RNA sequence: GCUGGGAAGGCCCGGCGGGGAAGGUGGCUCGGGGGCCCCCGAGUGUUACAGCCCCCCCGGCAGCAGCACUCGCCGAAUCCCGGGGCCGAGGGAGCGAGACCCGUCGCCGCGCUCUCCCCCCUCCCGGCG
RNA sequence: UGGGCCACUUUUGGUAAGCAGAACUGGCGCUGCGGGAUGAACCGAACGCCGGGUUAAGGCGCCCGAUGCCGACGCUCAUCA
RNA sequence: CGGUUGGCCUCGGAUAGCCGGUCCCCCGCCGGGGUCCGGUGCGGAGUGCCCUUCGUCCUGGGAAACGGGGCGCGGCCGGAGAGGCGGCCGCCCCCUCGCCCGUCACGCACCGCACGUUCGUGGGGAACCUGGCGCUAAACCAUUCGUAGACGACCUGCUU
């Protein structure tokens, strides 16, 4: 599984119908994933790790996107995962500050493939919730939990480096 | 040193990107890189915003971090920055640049011909001032 | 743009600067750079003369005259740099290599001129601040280059007939102010045309 | 106008920049964005594609050539072009003294130097 | 009076790493180093002048020792300026680094 | 066009309201610096001389995957116009006249006439005001 | 023609081997081309002579075509990175 | 043999900081500090600045008038890192033209078409004419030497 942004999934699924229960279980999942068939892809795998449900004797009967419910309030967002290192797999979480569940669990992505070089067929995200501030363990997360919040921006690096390519007086990295 | 802080009220402009030259009040911090964002008066609704792609002015406004658009908007309106910058001299730098790109070529040739006699009459003042600061003669 | 272009080398970094100087002597464009003595390198100054000094023990054990010349000169440093970044066994990657020029210090054809930057290989612009660098005149003169006393004398004699210069143009510049202010009444209206199409701020 | 055959018929006011009425490409012109009002200027019907097309007169009667044709070589401008051409000057050079540094902009010529470039300048 | 043409610079062929196409011509323009500033030059003529020994018959003028290799520019080449041309004979490898005029012929502006 | 017959968001001080809390506003207590008067830091708390979150008894209006560039998949639910580049292979397609200087022809898509009325710019205009 | 050799997976002897011996498929031999700097076998792709367009594998500081993106988020300082 | 198709005649630098200008102290009436005042996504800005070319003729207006131009003369000063350059005074000789806004007409207007346009009196090589100022050498061989030497090379001497 390879990544971009994420989308998140819920993805609904059954066991097919046989004459001796004709009215088998739903069973529902969230899913972050580059699209739809990925969606599915891992619904099948993660389902039929837990039940005992492959893609032939089954069935998806809805896959749709969740959108975002406030896109435009920052939360906190706690991720419970495991994945696998080079020895046995581990449990982890993780805290996050986004405006998307999606995108706090791609920030997760990368993250772990920066810190633990895991990669995302190693990775199984468990869970994902929404933390209020007074609840997060993370300093790099209670930092940012301040109202009257002020910071400077202190080396402010060139970055068209190229326009121009050459010049006649240097870079100022104040303002 | 650190005239410029980056805070909630604080006015930034927007340089590159989908909103560039404009104008933009920082609402809240999204983690180190981004920036909750909203000009509510100069036409960017609310959204993440980069750092690298905001630079700091001068202005900042009042309202409690996380408010809504109307509690921002009427902030930018009682003491409204529009007029605030626009005679601030970032601001008319930045026309004059832009009016000297949409500058055509009968007006490239009516500036050129301006700017021809009065460098003239500088450089003639220009000589008689130093032929005139030269009358030393003091021991 | 059939003049030449004139770097300044200080507070570059050498194979970035040498990779531009590389591709702009291959497209044409007579290159000198000046001031090759205030080249930086990424990495601490230990690690640099090390790496210099393994080039040192490079040698054709037959004939060590024959073999790798190591030169000593920042200049020649910087200009072997631009050699390993350029085709030197062609036609074309010799002409280009004749087409550059490098110098200690700034010598007089170029110390009346203006000497561009390359913000794309400076070091303030391309390290972290909290990076250790080495100086190429330091690296030279601990690997065997005599004349980093005559540079800096000269280089300091540079610098104040620069600042004299310098001086003699602000006065100049103050002298043309008092002339627009004094004869603003006669080009009011010509200034006025420069003001509406963006000039003059 | 523009005739009919694609060519535009241009006028340089001759007595500003020695521009007769010629025809000339449009894949061959640069069009810039200042304008001259010129509705109800008269022209002349006979200002047309065969109007404006080349003269020939060589060669009349003879195969072989040893001797050479010294005249025709001076291309003379007619009188019909000549009070043609008095007739659109004169009905268009003061609407041209109307508008301030035109006739100055006219008289020079178009040229790029060390800086503008082609792309970036706005006609 | 005046100059009337774009100074580009002829870079090389179209070329993979081993292998070079010497019917298409790579050319840097200067003041140009994004594609959508090469959109303007995309149908223009250029030329490669230059002067040889033998005098050669000029349209319009007295014989001189000019040459000139007529091509255009047919695409652009790779996110910083530097467009593709094509000219009627291959263009020689001793130019390479040198001059080509691009003519602000054909005219859409 | 579809979707949670999109999600959010805008305006209507949203209004009767009901709660709740801190990344705690005002007010107060304490600590510092400026001519008893002002602002910053620490505790208090629930609207106050700011605001935030949830439920509504119900929302209304505009807009609508926005011509304020927040986040999709699409087109029998899709069309119009423009620009650059390369190329022009082939060569007797005439059912009619009994081909006549020389096949502007097949298929496909169209327009007018062999009906009669109008009306609008015109025109060798005829005299012209 | 009846000397074969190599590679994924399976596999015998051997401490092992660019060792010896099998199975299956593909290759090389008999095969050039793009990439792997270089290389019988790897990766892409198989080839009449050309123009235009687009790709694969692989890349895009400079040699060297292509990031001269105001690319994203982190990690890392090595006196043998 | 060809390239080329305006120039930039210059602070040192800092980057968790810069740049500019003035009132009071000090350096044989300029430079250095301390105030104070501006600007800082660099506008005293290299995304910058300077030059700008169709040419003449009658005719006005301001800009100028303390000027322009003499490869015209003479003199002085500065520049050594690769000075190969730059700057200033005095003599006289032509014009009040050239810069901006106007009036008036004319030029081959070569009948749509390419290498036009500069640097440029470019670089290199032979040859002819034309005047003014000047100059009248060495090296090698041969010969000697033997501080040298396989041979070449090298060190020496040769009308006073
Ligand atoms: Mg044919
Ligand atoms: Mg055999
Ligand atoms: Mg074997
Ligand atoms: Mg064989
Ligand atoms: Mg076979
Ligand atoms: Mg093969
Ligand atoms: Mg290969
Ligand atoms: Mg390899
Ligand atoms: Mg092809
Ligand atoms: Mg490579
Ligand atoms: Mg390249």
């Amino acid at each position: 599984k390879a990544s971009g942004t994420l989308r998140e999934y819920k993805v609904v699924g059954r066991c097919l119908p046989t004459p001796k229960c004709h009215t088998p279980p739903l069973y529902r999942m969230r899913i972050f994933a580059p699209n739809h068939v990925v969606a599915k892809s891992r619904f099948w795998y993660f389902v039929s790790q837990l039940k005992k449900m492959k893609k032939s004797s089954g069935e998806i009967v809805y896959c749709g996107q969740v959108f975002e419910k406030s896109p435009l309030r920052v939360k906190n967002f706690g991720i419970w995962l495991r994945y696998d290192s080079r020895s046995g797999t581990h449990n982890m979480y993780r805290e996050y500050r986004d405006l998307t569940t999606a995108g706090a669990v791609t920030q997760c992505y990368r993250d772990m493939g920066a810190r633990h070089r895991a990669r995302a067929h190693s990775i199984q995200i468990m869970k994902v919730e929404e933390i209020a501030a007074s609840k997060c363990r993370r300093p790099a997360v209670k930092q940012f939990h301040d109202s009257k919040i002020k910071f400077p921006l202190p080396h402010r690096v060139l970055r068209r480096q190229h326009k121009p390519r050459f010049t006649t007086k240097r870079p100022n990295t104040f303002f | 040193v650190f005239r410029r802080f980056v805070e909630v009220g604080r006015v930034a402009y927007v340089s590159f990107g989908p909103h560039a030259g404009k104008l933009v009040a920082i609402v809240d911090v999204i983690d180190q890189n981004r920036a909750l964002v909203d000009g509510p008066c100069t036409q960017v609704r609310r959204q993440a915003m980069p750092f690298k792609c905001m630079q700091l002015t001068d202005f900042i406004l009042k309202f409690p971090h996380s408010a809504h658009q109307k509690y921002v908007r009427q902030a930018w309106q009682k003491a409204d920055i529009n007029t605030k910058w626009a005679a601030t001299r970032w601001a008319k730098k930045i026309e004059a640049r832009e009016r000297k790109a949409k500058m055509t070529d009968f007006d490239r040739f009516k500036v050129m011909k301006a700017k021809k006699m009065r460098n003239r009459i500088i450089k003639n003042e220009v000589k008689k001032l130093q032929k005139a600061a030269l009358l030393k003669a003091s021991p | 743009e059939v003049q030449v272009l004139v770097l300044d080398g200080r507070g570059h970094l050498l194979g970035r600067l040498a990779a531009i100087v590389a591709k702009q002597v291959l497209l044409g464009r007579k290159v000198v750079v000046v001031r090759c003595e205030g080249i930086n390198i990424s990495g601490n100054f230990y690690r640099n003369k090390l790496k210099y000094l393994a080039f040192l023990r490079k040698r054709m054990n037959t004939n060590p005259s024959r073999g790798p010349y190591h030169f000593r000169a920042p200049s020649r440093i910087f200009w072997r740099t631009v050699r390993g970044m350029l085709p030197h066994k062609t036609k074309r990657g010799q002409a280009a290599l004749d087409r550059l020029k490098v110098f200690d210090g700034i010598p007089p054809p170029y110390d009346k001129k203006k000497r561009m930057v390359v913000p794309a290989a400076l070091k303030v612009v391309r390290l972290k601040p909290t990076r250790k660098f080495a100086y190429l005149g330091r690296l030279a003169h601990e690997v065997g280059w005599k004349y980093q006393a005559v540079t800096a004398t000269l280089e300091e004699k540079r610098k104040e007939k620069a600042k004299i210069h310098y001086r003699k143009k602000k006065q100049l510049m103050r002298l043309r102010k008092q002339a627009e202010k004094n004869v603003e009444k006669k080009i009011d209206k010509y200034t006025e045309v420069l003001k509406t199409h963006g000039l003059l701020v | 106008k523009q005739l009919a055959s694609g060519l535009l018929l241009v006028t340089g006011p001759l007595v500003l920049n020695r521009v007769p009425l010629r025809r000339t490409h449009q894949k061959f012109v640069i069009a810039t964005s200042t304008k001259i009002d010129i509705s109800n200027v008269k022209i002349p019907k006979h200002l047309t594609d065969a109007y404006f097309k080349k003269k020939k007169l060589r060669k009349p009667r003879h195969q072989e050539g040893e001797i050479f044709d010294t005249e025709k070589e001076k291309y003379e401008i007619t009188e019909q072009r000549k009070i043609d051409q008095k007739a659109v000057d004169s009905q268009i050079l003061p609407k041209i003294k109307a508008i301030p540094q035109l006739q100055g902009y006219l008289r020079s010529v178009f040229a790029l130097t060390n800086g503008i470039y082609p792309h970036k300048l706005v006609f | 009076s005046g100059r009337l043409w774009s100074k580009a610079i002829f870079a090389g062929y179209k070329r993979g790493l081993r292998n070079q196409r010497e019917h298409t011509a790579l050319l840097k323009i200067e003041g140009v180093y994004a594609r959508d500033e090469t959109e303007f030059y995309l149908g223009k003529r250029c030329a490669y002048v230059y002067k040889a020994k033998n005098n050669t018959v000029t349209p319009g003028g007295k014989p001189n020792k000019t040459r000139v290799i007529w091509g255009k520019v047919t695409r652009a080449h790779g996110n910083s300026g530097m467009v593709r041309a094509k000219f009627r004979s291959n263009l020689p490898a001793k130019a390479i680094g040198h001059r080509i005029r691009v003519m602000l012929y054909p005219s859409r502006i």
